[PDB]
Parts: C-alpha cells; structure tokens; sequence
C-alpha cells in the first residue's frame, strides 16, 4: 500500500546545501511522515551514464519531490513543521 | 492591477460562497466586460478559475564498593551544603591533595553523586523535613491511595503514548522500505 | 628600557620552538613599534617570513593594522592573498575578507577623490 | 561513544590541525592517524577521541562536510 498509494506529482526541491548541511523547504504535507534522507549508491538509474562509483545523499519527502544531492565527500536532521522545513 | 484584482477578487469569492456564486456573478455582470472574467470569453478566466480553489485550499498571497558509596553519599551531603555551583566543600576539595575521583563528568560516577545530590536537595527542600511535618502521606491512605492511582494512570498513559510512537516508527520504516529510488534528480 | 634585554630574552627563549616564547615575543616587537615603526615593520616582515603558522601573520596584522603604518598591515595582507600553497589559510575564518572591510574602511569618507574608493571597491 | 573519524584529511592535515579546530568544543584524550608506511601521508582519516558525548555528537554534527586547507573532510561518529 506504501507503494501502491504512492502520489505523483514531483515538484522541483527548493533545497540550499552549505558547507558549514542540507535546508528544504517544501509545501504543506499535512501527515506526521517525516522526511527521511538517506544514501544510494551511484549504479542504479534509467539509462545509467557509465563511470559510477560515488553516493548521493536523497531526501524523500511524500509530496515534496527527493531532494538529491551527490556526496563526492569521503537523526542528524530535523523536520520544522510550523515553517515548514526540513533539514 | 485592475483586471488582476479583478480575478484575485472573483477568485476569493468563489471560493468563500461556493460554485453558484460564480454565477450569480455571471449572470448579474454578462453586460459589463468587468465579469467577463467569469465568462470563457476573457484570458483571465482559467486563471481565476485555478485561483478560486487554491484561495479555497489556503495557498495564494491575499491580494496587496562500599567505601566508594560511603564517599558518593559523602559527596553529596557535603555538596547539599554549599551556596552555588561554584561555591561549595568540593571545588577546593579536589586540589586539596586528596583523591577525588567522581566529580569528573567524564566518570559516570558523576551521574551518581548528581543522583545523591537530588535526593539530599530534595529532602532538604522545606517538605523535606527541615521544619515542616508530612502528614498527608504518614497517616493517609486515602492520600496514599490518590497518589499511588495516580502514579498507575501516569505509566498507562506513558505507555499508551510510547505504543503510538512505536506504530509510528514502524510506519516510517514502512514508508522508507517504499521510498523514491529512481526518480534521481539533483538540483 | 634598553632592547639587549628584550633581545636576549626573546633569544634564549627560542631556544626551542614550542607554542611558547610566542606571546612574548609578538608583544614585545608590538611594543617596541612605539616611537620607532622600523622594530614593528622588520620583526612582522621576518614573521610572515618565518616560522611556520597561520596565526603569525594574522597577529602581526592584529597590531600593523591599527597602527598608523598602513602599507606593512597590507604587506602581511598581501603575503596572505597570496598563501603560496593554501587557499584555505584559515578556512571558516577569513582574512581577505578582512581586507575587504579595510577596503570599505578606506573608502570611508576620507580619500573622496572618487577614484580610491572605486578601485578598492574593485 | 565519543570517538570521531575524520576521513578524507589532508596531505598537510595533522592530529594537531585536526584536534585543534575540534578541540573547544571539549577535550579531546587520543589523536590516531593510520599512517602509511609507503607514502607518510594519511589514507584520508583521523580518529579523535574525547570525553564526553556532547563534544563528540556536535563535533560530528558541526564540522561535517567541512573543508581544512581544501580537503572534504567526512566527519562521522566512529564504529
């Protein structure tokens, strides 16, 4: 059901990255499902470019789009809900 | 922006007094060109016909060890004396050429000895037997009796809450076995 | 009053080389730069020149550049923009950035030649 | 645990440089860098042990994804 109710929509990622490291700010889910980021490794695609060894650090929200970004580097988030924003 | 209000204006009308208000306007203002708007005959009309149900849904910009025990209960007697976190026997105690080896917060014998300290703040706290008496829990069982029902309804509802974040950590495992791993995208 | 105590303090103190003898030596060119800026000038040119740290040159810039000397302040400043090896001389804390704001600090009200100003702001 | 693994440290990047841009926010006991024995530069880590927990969790949370003279230091709770 997690998969088979799944919504589609894709909305672009309204994400700033620091190296101070992530911020997205996306609109109102209205669930208590938090948004998880995560590491996927640099294989798997549609038409997979070749010359993939590396990481990428993907932050899946339900109706904000999995904000992606590479980690060419070699419950540590936070999800404010008032302001709508996800770290 | 007169046409612009124009169609904000309609927008959060419709959404305020329902579809047939979207009518009522067409029909009162089909002879002026100010509601044509609301009639498929000016550009304006999809875009207050989407502004209506997102002003509707809240989305839109309105328009602008006993020696070690003795020394840890020890510890914390003497610390219950002492008038600030800096201001007590202990501060100088430890450069005092004597071993004291559990004020170091590294040791979670600090745990302890902050353990002792409460129980020694909290019973010379002024219910703690100083100059007051108890007599509400040293001759009440009915007394005895609310607090105990109410230690017991406390760890209910203590638990009652940790099975409804339990289900909701099962939950998020559930929707990360199910999560996005093809739609990759990077911004 | 006389430097051969100063001197041969500072000598037998950098007999090794250690955190220490630093904090002695930095402050006593820094006081010695009174009434004379040649002490100041030469002792921060053979620091930013000398013995390998970040903070040399940043220390020297601490006391050249609120002096009333203020080419040898962007002297270490220059010998910092370049860095020769290290981009990231200080990382998080920045130093040229540091020299911008000297930048806007010279572009103050002073030099209204409108000429200064832009070409500093450049 | 208050053990952080440093990875990808610098040619230049020292447990000295290492332990004192992560040292106040507590001190750090131990310094290790696994050294190579045929190059005398460090494979890309440095583990830094100190006391306590809160150092050690915002060391980690603070100075990740950091860079000391232009390496992409990966600092990580350790195993």
């Amino acid at each position: 059901e997690v998969k088979k109710f799944v919504k589609i929509g894709r909305p672009g990622y309204k994400v700033t990255k620091q190296r101070d490291l992530f911020q997205i700010d996306y609109p109102e889910i209205a669930e208590g499902i938090m948004p998880r980021h995560r590491f996927m490794s640099a294989y798997e695609q549609r038409i997979e470019p070749p010359d993939r060894r590396w990481q990428y650090l993907l932050m899946a929200a339900e109706p904000y789009e999995t904000i992606a970004f590479k980690v060419p580097s070699r419950f540590w988030t936070h999800w404010n809900r008032e302001t709508k924003q996800f770290f | 922006p007169e046409v612009r209000n124009i169609v904000d204006k309609t927008a959060s009308f419709v959404a305020r007094n329902g579809p047939e208000f979207e009518a009522r306007i067409r029909q009162n203002e089909i002879n002026n060109p100010k509601f044509n708007f609301l009639n498929p005959n000016d550009p304006y009309h999809a875009y207050y016909r989407h502004k209506v149900s997102e002003f509707k849904e809240g989305k839109a910009q309105e328009p602008s060890s006993a020696f070690d025990l003795d020394v840890v209960k020890l510890t914390a007697q003497f610390v219950a004396r002492n008038g600030r976190q800096f201001l007590t026997q202990l501060m100088q105690k430890e450069q005092r050429n004597y071993q004291f080896d559990f004020l170091r917060p590294q040791h979670s014998l600090f745990n302890y000895f902050t353990k002792l300290v409460e129980q020694y703040t909290k019973i010379l706290i002024p219910p703690k037997g100083l100059f007051s008496k108890l007599k509400k829990e040293a001759e009440n069982p009915r007394e005895v009796l609310d607090q105990v029902c109410y230690r017991v309804e406390w760890a209910k509802f203590q638990e009652r809450e940790r099975k409804k974040e339990e289900e909701e950590k099962e939950k998020e495992r559930v929707a990360y076995a199910q999560i996005d791993w093809h739609d990759f995208v990077v911004v | 009053g006389r430097v051969t105590h100063t001197r041969r303090t500072f000598d037998r103190a950098l007999r090794a080389l250690p955190i220490t003898q630093h904090s002695r030596i930095w402050p006593l060119y820094l006081r010695f730069l009174r009434s004379h800026p040649l002490p100041e000038t030469a002792v921060r040119g053979y620091r930013r020149f000398l013995k390998l740290s970040p903070e040399s040159a940043e220390e020297y810039i601490e006391y050249l550049k609120s002096s009333d000397r203020l080419d040898e302040a962007a002297q270490r400043l220059a010998t910092v923009v370049n860095d020769e090896r290290f981009v990231s001389k200080a990382g998080k804390s920045n130093y040229q950035l540091w020299h911008e704001l000297c930048d806007l600090i010279s572009q103050n009200p002073d030099k209204v030649q409108s000429l200064n100003v832009d070409a500093i702001i450049r | 645990k208050r053990v952080l693994y440093v990875g990808g440290l610098a040619e230049e990047v020292d447990d000295k440089v290492l332990h004192a841009a992560f040292i106040p926010f507590g001190d750090i006991t131990d310094i290790q860098i696994p050294l190579d024995y045929e190059t005398e530069k460090h494979r890309g880590f440095a583990f830094v042990e100190f006391e306590l927990a809160e150092d050690a969790a915002a060391a980690i949370d603070n100075m990740n994804e950091s860079e000391l003279f232009g390496r992409t230091i990966r600092v990580n709770l350790a195993k």
